[PDB]
């Protein structure tokens, strides 16, 4: 159970390639034993400058410390095969073993298929929130949320997955993280400015854009370069201003990135088709000032999520496999 | 789900080094060099003193499932050093490694590492993350030593020599197998005692209850005083015929 790395990958089937990752190839695989579903992240390691990739010592490291049900957890990792009598000829690779999950929740907007109630968007927003305050609860951010870092089962269970650039947070007193964090559609007002000293409300900001894109079909926020995409946000949010955001002025690129005009916030009208408890919590979760946002407790607390028994919400009619593509 | 890094005194006498015919002083002496290579190698690159002891964490460990006679000391102390950068965030290039390793040893002693040695340190990564079981997160006693410090209330001077002092001898245990017998909590509150005795400090005056002689209980929970002793000991034995001489 706890003595990882010595299990062979013959354990496993392979039944296909899913995608490409950060330091590898990722496949879909059944258990042989247990009949049980898997994703194994592949490491190669013959190839490559500095041995075992240190991001992948970063996501085994953060990993091992987040036990939860709606984060991605890695069960075990594990080795291709090693000859009879010479580990210097051996350059095989490792396996990170996960549960298989159907959908990442980009595939299920992109295809037009799918449609989410809000009973649908109620029980993902729970799920991930409470994923996301337990992380956050043992000083963790994700630093990349996204709709392709979110994966759903068939059976409706949530799990916020890709924690490779994650980091630790220092609580008790500020420090200096790295700026250029988060795909740019998901990446809130402060890093846009350029602070690195930053909280777990950048997490939470990336869930506002995803709250919004399950009522809209699509992201909310989507451009391509840093100045344009702090204009989007401006003309629904508001332009950054000490007024609503008083330590605005403290930030490197303040003056430099500027919007058009001095926007005024219009979030309650272009999502006026929202309901009215959700439309509070997308309000909370794009305040502009991280100090002002939500924070992830919080949202757990919020009307439109306050009483969504899991348990008892049935769930969504998904597509049931993909063509391969 | 996370395994157990800690062995008996009777595991420690029956290591696979010591199932190979290698006797107990060979071995310590090994672990003594190896210990100390990694010290050396990792200073000199300007390494964090967690990074150094994480680094001599994974070489006492890799020698509880694998023999020196099969493993030369070090390239595992090179290749232990190497993962250690990575894990905690100071990465150096294998490359540099090799470069100041070759500084520091003679020509028998960079021997072991062979024709490539780089590539001797990049094959050993593999089974060092294996035999370590991919548990990378370590504690030492180095921030143990620190927070039980803050809160002791006296001289500064008095206490600012115990904390030097037992700065020291964390040090010197990293060389013993004391990290594969006690939690870094435990060696932590026993060279804080081993300070305290050899400069005639009474720590708990210091402390919250000045009268108590168990100083040690508001810290660390349910420790005999013969484990801090035992502790001590293998410690002080580090001086005893290997000529070293103690701080201050
Ligand atoms: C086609 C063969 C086949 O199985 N093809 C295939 C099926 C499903 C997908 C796919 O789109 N998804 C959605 C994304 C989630 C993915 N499952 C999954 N589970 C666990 C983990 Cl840890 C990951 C994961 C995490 N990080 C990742 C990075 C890159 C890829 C995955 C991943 N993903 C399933 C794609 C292809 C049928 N033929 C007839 C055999």
């Amino acid at each position: 159970e706890s003595d990882w790395g010595k299990r062979c990958v013959d354990k496993f089937d392979i039944i296909g390639i899913i995608g490409e990752g950060t330091y590898g190839q990722v496949y879909k695989a059944k258990d042989k034993d247990t009949g049980e579903l898997v994703a194994l992240k592949k490491v190669r390691l013959d190839n490559e400058k500095e041995g075992f990739p240190i991001t992948a010592i970063r996501e085994i490291k953060i990993l091992r410390q987040l036990i939860h049900r709606s984060v991605v957890n890695m069960k075990e990792i594990v080795t291709d095969k090693q000859d009879a009598l010479d580990f210097k000829k051996d350059k095989g690779a490792f396996y990170l073993v996960f549960e298989y999950m159907d959908h990442d929740l980009m595939g299920l907007l992109e295809s037009g298929l799918v449609h989410f109630s809000e009973d649908h968007i109620k029980s993902f927003m729970k799920q991930l929130m409470e994923g996301l305050e337990y992380c956050h609860k043992k000083n963790f951010l994700h630093r990349d949320i996204k709709c392709s870092n979110i994966l759903l089962n068939n059976s409706g269970q949530i799990k916020l997955a890709d924690f490779g650039l994650a980091r630790l947070y220092n609580s008790e007193e500020s420090r200096p993280y790295t700026n250029k964090v988060i795909t740019l559609w998901y990446r809130p007002p402060e890093l846009l400015l350029g602070e690195e000293r930053y909280t777990p409300a950048i997490d939470v900001w990336s869930c506002g854009c995803i709250l919004g894109e399950l009522f809209t079909k699509k992201p909310i926020f989507q451009a391509n370069l840093e100045l344009a995409q702090l204009e989007l946000i401006s003309r629904l949010c508001g332009s950054p201003c000490p007024a609503v955001w008083p330590d605005v002025i403290k930030l490197p690129y303040f003056n430099t990135m500027k919007p058009k005009k001095q926007y005024r916030r219009r979030l309650r009208e272009e999502f006026s088709f929202i309901p009215s408890a959700a439309l509070d919590l997308l309000d909370h979760m794009l305040t502009l000032d991280p100090s002002k946002r939500c924070t992830a407790e919080q949202t757990l607390q919020s009307d439109f999520l306050k009483d969504v028994e899991l348990s008892k919400m049935a769930p969504p009619d998904l597509p049931h496999w993909q063509d391969c593509h | 789900t996370k395994p157990c890094w800690y062995w008996d005194k009777k595991d420690l006498a029956h290591t696979p080094s010591q199932l190979e015919g290698l006797d107990p002083a060979t071995e310590a002496r090994y672990r003594r060099e190896g210990a100390r290579f990694i010290f050396d190698v990792g200073t000199r690159l300007g390494l964090h003193y967690d990074t150094l002891a994480t680094g001599i964490i994974y070489f006492h460990r890799f020698y509880m499932f694998h023999s020196f006679k099969q493993f030369p000391r070090y390239v595992t102390g090179a290749c232990c050093l190497f993962l250690a950068g990575k894990v905690e965030e100071t990465p150096k290039k294998c490359k540099d490694i090799i470069k100041t390793a070759r500084s520091l040893l003679n020509d028998v002693q960079f021997g072991q590492f062979g024709d490539d040695p780089k590539e001797e340190v990049m094959v050993l990564e593999r089974i060092l993350l294996q035999t370590i079981k991919f548990d990378l997160q370590v504690e030492h006693p180095y921030q143990f030593l620190l927070k039980y410090a803050k809160q002791l209330k006296g001289d500064k001077n008095k206490i600012q020599k115990l904390v030097q002092m037992a700065w020291t001898f964390v040090n010197d245990s990293l060389c013993t197998t004391l990290s594969l017998q006690w939690e870094p909590e435990i060696i932590a509150v026993a060279v804080m005692y081993l300070a305290g005795r050899l400069c005639k400090f009474e720590i708990q005056e210091w402390t919250s209850k000045p009268m108590y002689r168990r100083w040690w209980e508001q810290f660390v929970q349910d420790v005999p005083v013969d484990v801090l002793e035992d502790i001590c000991h293998q410690i002080l034995d580090l001086y005893s015929q290997g000529k070293q001489q103690m701080p201050h």
